[PDB]
């Protein structure tokens, strides 16, 4: 029966200064709310930082500080770090339950671009042995996480057939999604190239199959 | 610096640390001895009568005297201070009306006392002159180095500080400054007495069904009828004046 | 030194129940109870309550009073999250979390489930090996095709977890009513097929393992 307001999305560089607020629905937010500030990293990863306001969690950042700024909670990320770019969820209490903020998704400039690591693999035998044939293409390590996966089975842009997963962040903060092409054990047969095609930040790279 | 309640802190009864008990304006020369409840002089540890230390939080500021003001009907002048005491040259005034500045905040107190100055002898000024004739006047030193009388100051009684009152996310969390002695309970039956560091609380939620109390007994005070007692004891600390009332002639 | 590792994740279809848990370890139980949070796919973070590990007494949310029940097995410093008559709409991922510094310190990993009808089926297990001809780098990629199984989850590791370092594992996705998952792992061009690598899968709804080494086309 209360409402925590929290930023949306912040962007910051390497060495910046960035507050994030906390603000309470019912009214400024006081010491006895003891604001709580907790991290998400990617994997669902949960980390807390600061508890009762300014209590730093220990082995986190000195970078990392709470108080209390007008009427909110705020959290000073001094000399944002390419690390710190996550989630970062803010709970106040209420005399006598939590509420979470809707958490601020922080971006910090860092990590030079990568070029995705593709490889296409063709059906195995024993799956050719079930009148089944999936074609794989694996996309790992890329940065920024956004791609495009377009398949071409000989020469002709598949258009039915393939699922492409949602990029997902691996632990480096790169990321890596894989694309399914299924064909039948026959459509295998019958098709001579395969190609998974994947275009990212500008470059494009092709991985071709030769049955 | 003791903090009481001054009766018309510029709008109406705050708490101001240097809450103004024991007017005196009982001597000829102009001059008014109060009390601050507030401990002007040095610092917290060793330095420099003209700091100035009052009572912000639970917790001193040891800082700056930088423009006290003394006033009444007229705005005073200062004389001298020393501990919880100043000595003051004022004009007659129905009140007595006193504050510093810290720098973001006036933050001043007030109160009512009926101050006159006659002056000894059979002519009733309103003010002292610059000549006529020297004779046996009553007035308070300049001084510091003094003993001729001591009042009384024991410890502190506990005070109130729901800042600690904090929530544990679900229960209302007390906290101490230092390991200080904080006396805790709620309405609710939970933990009765409270002589701990920073605790929780099991069964009551509100802050405002809770003992938030400061017993802080390392540095006594003086006993102002706007203290609540220490229940516990008359502890030491028989403390003098400073500003005896001697036989200046004037 | 503290570590809050919960269990694996569970498909159930609606009107079951789950018991979620929570094994502590770095602190001691007793002086720091749990705190129960849902992370609901969209929506952000909620409080569930909060257990009294000392005591045994817990606190709901309103939201969460009725259908869920905490309890802990003390003993062996665990603390479990019981969802009765279970609605589809209870998909989420929820941690366990340590109350202390007026706040929460440690999240544990998270426990998702998939509240979601459906049978039980096997999944295949397919090796991924490089194409027939040359593939000569300083390095090379071998891949493990899980594909057509439900309910999740399934386990994959590499050479019984041995070889971990330069893999990626491909979060499993809904196609055509069964799950398929992948994973890639990337090795010195010296090690394979010079050294045995080996995708190891188990699929715990249909009490299904499979090893599957991966040989090369030729």
């Amino acid at each position: 029966q209360a409402v925590v307001t929290q930023e949306s999305a912040l962007t910051t560089s390497p060495g910046e200064t960035v507050t994030l607020t906390c603000r309470s629905n019912i009214g400024a937010v006081t010491s006895s709310n003891c604001a709580n500030w907790v991290q998400e990293k990617p994997d669902h990863f949960f980390t807390g930082l600061i508890g009762d306001t300014n209590n730093r969690r220990s082995g986190v950042p000195a970078r990392f500080s709470g108080s209390l700024i007008g009427d909110k909670a705020a959290l000073t990320i001094t000399g944002a770090q390419t690390e710190d770019e996550a989630i970062y969820f803010c709970a106040l209490w209420y005399n006598n339950l939590w509420v979470f903020g809707g958490g601020t998704k922080l971006t910090v400039l860092g990590q030079p671009k990568s070029s995705p690591s593709v490889t296409l693999f063709p059906p195995s035998s024993e799956e050719l042995e079930t009148n089944k044939a999936t074609l794989v293409c694996t996309i790992t390590d890329f940065y920024p996480g956004v791609v495009t996966v377009d398949w071409k089975v000989d020469g002709t842009p598949v258009t039915q057939g393939m699922e492409t997963t949602q990029p997902s962040k691996q632990s480096n903060n790169k990321y890596m999604a894989s694309s399914y092409l299924t064909l039948t054990a026959r459509a295998w047969e019958r098709h001579s190239s395969y190609s998974c095609q994947v275009t990212h930040e500008g470059h494009t790279v092709e991985k071709s199959l030769s049955r | 610096p003791y903090i009481a309640d001054c009766p018309n802190c510029g709008h109406s009864r705050c708490d101001s640390p240097i809450a103004i008990e024991e007017v005196r304006g009982d001597a000829h020369a102009g001059v008014i001895r109060i009390q601050t409840s507030a401990m002007f002089g040095l610092k917290t540890d060793g330095v420099d009568l003209a700091y100035m230390s009052f009572m912000n939080g639970k917790t001193q500021k040891s800082i700056k005297i930088d423009n006290l003001h003394v006033r009444t009907s007229a705005p005073c002048s200062l004389v001298s201070h020393h501990g919880y005491y100043i000595l003051a040259q004022c004009p007659p005034g129905d009140t007595v009306t006193v504050g510093f500045h810290d720098g973001p905040n006036r933050h001043t107190c007030t109160v009512a006392h009926k101050v006159e100055f006659r002056p000894v002898g059979r002519e009733k000024y309103r003010h002292p002159p610059e000549h006529g004739v020297e004779l046996p006047c009553n007035r308070y030193t300049h001084k510091r180095a003094d003993q001729g009388h001591y009042v009384e100051m024991h410890q502190p009684g506990l005070v109130a500080d729901h800042s600690l009152l904090s929530i544990h996310s679900a229960k209302v969390k007390i906290t101490v400054p230092s390991g200080a002695q904080v006396k805790y309970y709620c309405k609710c039956p939970d933990v009765r007495e409270g002589i701990t560091s920073s605790d929780h609380t099991t069964t009551c939620t509100d802050v405002k069904q809770c003992r938030a109390y400061l017993i802080d007994n390392k540095k006594w005070v003086y006993n102002s009828g706007r203290l609540p007692r220490g229940e516990g004891d008359t502890f030491k600390g028989k403390l003098h004046v400073p500003f005896v009332p001697v036989k200046a002639k004037c | 030194q503290i570590q809050l590792v919960q269990s694996g994740r569970e498909v159930k279809n609606p009107g079951e129940t789950v018991k979620i848990s929570c094994k502590a370890s770095g602190y001691t139980f007793t002086e720091y109870p749990m705190l129960w949070v849902k992370q609901a796919p969209g929506k952000g973070f909620r409080w569930m309550g909060l257990i009294y590990t000392n005591t045994g007494e817990p606190t709901y949310a309103e939201e969460f009073k009725g259908r869920f029940v905490f309890s802990l097995e003390i003993s062996a410093s665990t603390a479990y999250l019981q969802i009765n008559n279970l609605t589809n709409e209870d998909t989420a991922t929820y941690f366990c979390v340590r109350d202390y510094f007026i706040s929460l310190d440690y999240w544990g990993q998270g426990t998702t489930l998939t509240v979601s009808s459906a049978k039980t089926t096997a999944p295949s297990v397919y090796p991924l090996a490089p194409v027939c001809g040359g593939t000569t780098g300083s390095s090379v990629t071998l891949g493990c095709l899980v594909k057509g199984y439900f309910p999740e989850p399934v386990t994959l590791t590499w050479n019984s977890g041995s070889l971990s370092s330069g893999v990626h594992t491909f979060p499993a996705l809904l196609q055509s009513g069964l799950y398929t998952l992948s994973s890639s792992v990337t090795v010195t061009s010296n090690t394979w097929p010079s050294q045995t690598i080996t995708c190891n899968v188990a699929h715990p709804a249909s009490s299904t393992k499979v090893d599957k080494k991966i040989e090369s086309r030729r």
